[PDB]
RNA sequence: AUGACCCACCAAUCACA
RNA sequence: UUCGCCAGAGUACUACUCGCAACUGCCUAAAACUCAAAGGACUUGGCGGUGCUUCACAUCCACCUAGAGGAGCCUGUUCUAUAAUCGAUAAACCCCGAUAGACCUUACCAACCCUUGCCAAUUCAGCCUAUAUACCGCCAUCUUCAGCAAACCCUAAAAAGGAACAAUAGUAAGCACAAUCAUAGCACAUAAAAACGUUAGGUCAAGGUGUAGCUUAUGGGUUGGAAAGAAAUGGGCUACA
């Protein structure tokens, strides 16, 4: 059987987003991609560097906001500046939450020499597409 | 060696390995267990073993009015708190090692005569707080399947009652244990009986019933003797409220057809006032140590007779061996009269 | 859920008066194209799968329809057959039976006076008419059905057909009635063509197997053919080819009356004899009559050939073709 | 099967389609193809409204063909009715006119009387029965008869010349031989229908 | 049927012949009891897997206000109302069999399942069917259409009485003050 | 024709003061 | 109402006795010792060189085409061989991890070297050490197979079973199949998809890890070596015109 990167039938109670309930056979089918850049085009370059900036960015973003990251990251390029969209849930009292958004567009402007932007969306509860 | 790391949930799943193919056909003993502890738990943003202070995080972002600068605690204050954590650590640990008591039914590893506490509201809101369900039998059970081989279903028999006269036993099967208490408790709702109880402690009259290969003798006690009985049907009838009795029963012992003889046989009851209107004559009680005195239980509402009944110099009755060789004292076991606990 | 839908109507009304205000239209004259042009402007979604693009729609189109309350407040079903847990359709069933029974009855009252005026209405064949499908009759009941369910009801309703036919019986039946869409295999004729002075000229477009052919023939001239610029006879050597390029010209025996002129692309050289064959044919209809373009259909000179080559495949040898395999 | 089964094979006779006013169960049988909405297979590129293709010359020209060349299996038959048809002319110039009479010069008349002339009446088909194969006698249909024919003639034609000799040359002299039922080929036919007659008896074990 | 004999009058010549003195005696319980449901309020099912009467039973019902199950009666129906029916409902306080039988000879499940959901029941049961499950029985033939027809329009109209003197009573009871 | 032995279901959580 | 029988299984229609035209006989009928069961009926599977129907669409037979098995080479296994890796190894290994080894890669062998020895800190780093029968990750396989499964309901008990459409107890959300999507128009075809489970299938040498092991060494470097064909065989290439 295939078991990349699926989501196994439970009993049936078990909670499932829209992006974890749908295999890599329907990528571009059904969902989209998690990263935006020019470097996988046709007659493009450095698609090497994107991804493993993109891989550190997942690691460092899990890693800075425990436990309230609700869906996994959303990176768009643009001319140089990386947007940072991020579904959050609500943990952590507006203070740290500004403290930790600030904190994080510096170090990582200052980490990879480009500005760095951070759009925060919040939710109660992670939004469930099926099952439970 | 960064990017060579990973999610918690990950490392978790691994180092568990529930998923694996020894858990399935129980190719592995379950003496052997381990479990997952979250890391998270005790841990609060922005705290390192570094020491330092965040304006935003660690500590209040104004104090006295301003804006906190940047800071890093004392040596001796970080250990404090990294005491602190561990006696955190040491406390969870102190709690998780301690297993909560099970009240036993009969035996310490049975499940037999335990309480499974009030059944659940049914969809109309009616509600039984005043029932409580006790298990008879759990047993674990296989069927021979295509791809699986073997497959394990519990099956439990549970009775309920509320301890005013109604009470009813149900079954319940599941792949698991809890599912299959559940659905028992709820099944057995639906089955109640009404058992008439003589002044609310005994039965009416001396029972007999043979039920399949299962042989019930039910006497009926005075009001000190409580319940000398099988364990299983002392159970129910403390859930029935009958407070008195005494039953032997032989041949096959088998749990289901004991309560299903049991409760067919106490339905089979005839109140006196049904004797009484079907004979239509009074039926008298003579207590021993009331004497002589002629206390009437039961009318004959409607016409009473003026025939008397007639007189059997001789009756012809079945009778049990037992009863008779118990009455001229051939009974010298040593296991009948032996002192137990209360009911 | 009907409170969902009021709110979802309100906002969906506000919402699209909002669309109609950024999008700088009258928010009167909005309609649901204009809606699906906005947001397929505002949010560009490439996805295969036309269901996941994003949709702003009447929530009556969006939300499945609701089987209504079943009883008052004080228990009572509404429906007399609500315990038969069909109700709709054994209402349905219940109605057609009813009026089976009422054509019998009137029918047999005609037949007692000497009177048979009615006609039978059951072929509607010319309109291409036919019976809802298990699905729209499911929906036209708001209740799941079973094979045995519609096939008793479509049986019932034969039944009903088969008799005299009342109006309001036939005003019945006709709801149960879909019309086949149009019918025609006939082709749209190339309406034939006078180019600078010079007269009857007709253009096709053949496409074989990696090949393409655009032909243009006239029937002023005597026969010949240039492919590319040049001879028919020098461009395709084989024999099979030149038969190939022969067949429609002598299916209609127009092969001394006309002069064409061909650009072929691509493919091998039977790839092009094909494509120029198919070209040819199709262009050869302008100058012909309807019945003969029937006829080179039903020869099979103008459809295209779809056979084409298939796509290897990872782990076999040759698309089918498969790698030796070892028993033991 | 890039056609569904509604595809429906072309009729790429001319002489149906332009004569059509003198039958009526015909005209009624076309009517009901078109006007069904019937859709049509593409006519094949082997397939011509050719008034000089011989459907059984074509399959024999299939049946010689090596690896994908159409044309040089093509070649080969085109040569060898020419040589057929020289090899006549041959044989007639050489003649009395009695024997001018009689001579057949016609390679395409040749070839369908040396192939029926060399197709077999009956066959053999393996049975188990007992754990053991007996050949038995089996009647044979007649797309299987003309077949064996043709294969039986390019079997040999391909196996027994030498290597010097070409192949319309050794074609031809069987297509005249087998004209005349003395070749080979009427030989291996005849050795079929005589392993037939020895296990007549072995005819009972056919179920079918 | 053994439990149809206290009921039976006699046999002429092979022929079963149901005793009509009883048969009147119950099917004065009967309709009297279905009276009473009716001005109480309560919810009426007829039930009968026959086709003949399946129309004639259904319209019975329908012009009493009254609820006719004549189908394939479906496994869970009263046992498990809930999931068929629907999230909570309420369930009919008595039911009426016209024919106690289903299309295979065997007594209809919803007698037993009445029996099992504690409601009343009233049907008619004929020389072969078995009328122990059965609340108040009416001992008759269920066969021949003008029985049947006879049976339909006397419950029709114990139905149709008692919900008028419901309406009357309650007229008068809102007048009494 | 044949194909060591041995394989299986008898333990309970999490969260808060 | 009687009579005859029966007190776990084997040992045992046996040994010893009595009687008997039986003398390899019948009849009568134990014990030592061994075992913790032996038995009777059923249930669901699986299986059947069991029967009856219906099939197989590259698929069994009948039949079509081209190949393999013989030759040379190429490449992989197995053996033998070396001081000198590992893994796969019925179907479901065998141009397989490798869309790739002259040094490197590289894990192996022989010599030599280095012992807070990649990092911000750490009585610590580091380990291609053992265990794929502790595992996650990816898969193979049945399989283009149609089932799996929560929640209920029924059964003179239920281990389990649960359909009859002129319908007899079954409703069921969900997941698979189906449908859509892709192969730039349909259609077909192909691709993709294919649940739950099965084979303790494969992989601790992708990486990560549980448990158990090494720590001036089972760790880190440098230099140079890794041969070979008695034999057997798989898959290919080129041919025999
Ligand atoms: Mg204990
Ligand atoms: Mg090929
Ligand atoms: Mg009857
Ligand atoms: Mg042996
Ligand atoms: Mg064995
Ligand atoms: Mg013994
Ligand atoms: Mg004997
Ligand atoms: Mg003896
Ligand atoms: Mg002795
Ligand atoms: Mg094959
Ligand atoms: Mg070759
Ligand atoms: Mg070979
Ligand atoms: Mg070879
Ligand atoms: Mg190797
Ligand atoms: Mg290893
Ligand atoms: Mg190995
Ligand atoms: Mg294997
Ligand atoms: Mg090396
Ligand atoms: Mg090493
Ligand atoms: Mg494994
Ligand atoms: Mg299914
Ligand atoms: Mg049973
Ligand atoms: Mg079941
Ligand atoms: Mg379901
Ligand atoms: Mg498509
Ligand atoms: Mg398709
Ligand atoms: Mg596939
Ligand atoms: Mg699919
Ligand atoms: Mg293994
Ligand atoms: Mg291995
Ligand atoms: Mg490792
Ligand atoms: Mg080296
Ligand atoms: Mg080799
Ligand atoms: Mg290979």
């Amino acid at each position: 059987k295939n078991r990349a990167a699926r989501v196994r039938v439970s009993k049936g109670d078990k909670p499932v987003t829209y992006e974890e309930a749908h295999a890599p056979h329907y990528i571009a089918h059904r969902k989209g991609w998690l990263s935006l850049h020019t470097g996988n085009l046709d007659g493009e370059d450095h698609a090497a560097e994107r991804t493993v900036e993109d891989v550190f960015l997942r690691k460092f973003m899990l890693g800075t906001f425990p436990g309230c990251l609700a869906d996994q990251l959303v990176l768009k390029r643009r001319a140089n500046q990386l947007e940072i969209c991020a579904l959050v849930l609500r943990q952590l009292p507006p203070h740290k939450f500004y403290f930790l958004v600030g904190y994080s567009e510096t170090l990582l402007s200052h980490f990879y020499k480009c500005p760095v932007h951070l759009h925060l969306q919040t939710v109660p509860s992670k939004v469930v597409y099926k099952y439970i | 060696s960064f990017f060579t790391k990973l999610t918690a949930d990950e490392l978790w799943k691994g180092a568990l390995a529930e998923s694996g193919a020894g858990a399935r056909k129980g190719r592995g003993k379950r003496t052997k267990k381990k479990r997952r502890k979250d890391l998270n738990r005790g841990q609060i943003i922005g705290e390192g073993r570094h020491g330092f202070l965040w304006p935003g995080l660690n500590i209040p972002l104004m104090r006295n009015g301003a804006v906190q600068t940047i800071a890093q605690r004392s040596k001796e204050d970080q250990e404090k708190v990294e005491a602190d954590m561990v006696q955190q650590r040491e406390e969870w640990d102190r709690r998780r090692k301690m297993k909560v008591k099970r009240e036993r039914g009969w035996s310490g590893n049975t499940w037999g005569g335990v309480s499974l506490g009030p059944p659940d509201p049914g969809p109309n809101g009616e509600t039984y707080d005043d029932f409580d369900t006790r298990i008879l039998e759990v047993r674990n059970v296989f069927n021979m399947t295509a791809k699986e081989g073997r497959k394990r279903s519990v099956r439990v028999l549970v009775a309920v009652g509320n301890g005013k006269g109604a009470a009813g036993f149900a079954i319940g099967k599941a792949t698991e244990r809890a599912d299959a208490f559940r659905k028992a408790k709820n099944r057995a709702v639906h089955y109640l009986h009404y058992i008439e109880r003589y002044e609310d402690h005994t039965i009416y009259h001396d029972i007999s019933l043979k039920f399949k290969r299962t042989h019930i003798k039910m006497k009926k006690q005075p009001r000190g003797y409580g319940l000398h009985c099988h364990r299983a049907i002392m159970t129910i009838c403390r859930l029935i409220g009958i407070k008195d009795l005494y039953a032997k029963v032989s041949g096959s012992v088998n749990m289901l057809n004991l309560t299903r003889g049991l409760f067919l046989g106490l339905s089979r009851q005839e109140t006196h006032q049904q004797l009484a209107d079907k004979k239509s004559l009074h039926v008298v009680e003579f207590r021993e140590e009331c004497g002589p005195l002629p206390i009437v239980v039961a009318s004959p509402q409607g016409a009473l007779r003026k025939d008397p009944e007639p007189e059997d110099e001789v009756p012809d009755i079945t009778l049990d061996w037992e009863d008779v060789k118990a009455a001229q004292g051939m009974k010298r076991s040593v296991w009948s009269g032996l002192k137990r606990a209360a009911t | 859920t009907v409170d969902f839908i009021k709110k979802q109507i309100e906002e969906f009304n506000i919402g699209k008066r909002h669309l109609a205000n950024m999008m700088g239209e009258d928010p009167e004259t909005f309609t649901q194209e204009d809606i699906d042009r906005a947001i397929a402007y505002l949010f560009p979604s490439g996805l295969f799968e036309k269901r996941a693009r994003p949709i702003m729609k009447h929530p009556e189109e969006i939300f499945p329809k609701q089987r209504a309350i079943q009883w008052g407040e004080d228990g009572r079903p509404f429906h007399f057959l609500f315990y038969t847990g069909k109700q709709s359709y054994y209402s349905l069933m219940h109605d057609t039976y009813g009026k089976l029974l009422d054509v019998e009855k009137h029918h047999n009252q005609l037949r007692a006076k000497d009177l048979l005026a009615e006609k039978t209405k059951i072929l509607k064949d010319p309109i291409g008419s036919r019976w809802l499908i298990k699905e729209e009759l499911e929906e036209m009941l708001v209740e799941k059905l079973s094979d045995q369910d519609y096939a008793q009801f479509i049986r019932l309703l034969e039944r009903l057909s088969a008799l005299p036919c009342g109006a309001t019986e036939e005003d019945f039946v006709n709801r149960f009635r879909r019309s086949i869409p149009i019918q025609s295999k006939k082709q749209l004729i190339e309406p034939l063509q006078y180019d600078e002075q010079g007269m009857a000229f007709s253009r096709g477009e053949g496409k074989r197997k990696t090949a393409k052919a655009e032909v243009v023939v006239y029937g002023q001239g005597s026969g010949r053919i240039d492919v590319n610029g040049v001879d028919y006879l020098l461009y395709f050597p084989v024999t099979q080819d030149r038969e190939q390029l022969m067949f429609p010209l002598h299916f209609l025996d127009r092969l001394g009356k006309h002069d064409m002129t061909c650009a072929v692309s691509g493919g091998g050289r039977s790839a092009q004899a094909g494509a120029v064959r198919l070209a040819m044919a199709r262009a050869l209809c302008s100058f012909v009559t309807e019945d003969e373009v029937e006829w080179m259909r039903q020869a099979g000179l103008l459809t295209a050939d779809p056979r084409v080559r298939e796509r290897k495949k990872p782990g076999q040898e040759g698309a089918r073709r498969k790698f030796t395999w070892k028993k033991r | 099967s890039r056609y569904g089964p509604e595809y429906k094979d072309p009729q790429i006779d001319k002489e149906y389609y332009r004569k059509p006013l003198a039958e009526q169960t015909e005209e009624e049988k076309y009517e009901r193809d078109f006007k069904k909405t019937q859709l049509i297979k593409a006519a094949p590129a082997t397939k011509t409204s050719s008034v000089f293709e011989d459907p059984v010359i074509s399959k024999f020209t299939n049946m010689m063909m090596k690896g994908g060349n159409k044309v040089l299996a093509r070649s080969l038959m085109t040569q060898t009715l020419e040589a057929v048809k020289r090899k006549q002319f041959a044989k007639y110039h050489a003649a009395s006119a009695e024997e001018q009479a009689t001579i057949e010069r016609n390679p395409y008349t040749i070839f369908h009387q040396a192939l029926k002339n060399c197709e077999p009446v009956i066959g053999l088909v393996p049975i188990l029965k007992g754990g053991h194969f007996y050949q038995v006698p089996v009647p044979l249909a007649d797309r299987r008869r003309r077949f064996l024919a043709m294969k039986w003639m390019i079997a040999e034609c391909r196996e027994k010349k030498h290597r010097r000799v070409l192949m319309p040359e050794k074609l031809s002299q069987e297509l005249l031989e087998a004209f005349h039922n003395q070749g080979p080929v009427i030989k291996r036919k005849h050795d079929m229908h005589k392993m037939a007659e020895a296990n007549r008896a072995l005819a009972h074990y056919r179920w079918w | 049927h053994r439990f149809m004999e206290p009921y039976l009058f006699g046999s002429r010549l092979g022929q079963d012949i149901i005793d009509l003195e009883q048969t009147a005696a119950h099917l004065q319980l009967a309709l009297n009891f279905t009276a009473h449901v009716a001005y109480r309020e309560g919810i009426i099912l007829f039930v009968s897997r026959h086709r003949q009467f399946a129309h004639l039973i259904e319209t019975t019902a329908r012009d009493c206000g009254e609820y006719a199950h004549t189908r394939y009666f479906k496994g869970g129906l009263l046992t498990n109302a809930p999931l068929l029916l629907g999230p909570g409902v309420r369930l009919p306080d008595l039911i009426i069999f016209l024919h106690t039988l289903n299309n295979v000879f065997e007594p209809h499940v919803a007698v037993r399942d009445a029996a099992k959901m504690n409601i009343p029941t009233v049907g008619i049961v004929d020389t072969n069917c078995n009328p122990a499950l059965i609340t108040y029985p009416v001992p008759g033939n269920d066969d021949s259409p003008p029985a049947v027809r006879l049976f339909c329009r006397l419950f029709q109209v114990a139905i149709s009485r008692a919900k008028e003197k419901r309406r009357q009573v309650e007229a008068l009871y809102r007048l009494q003050g």
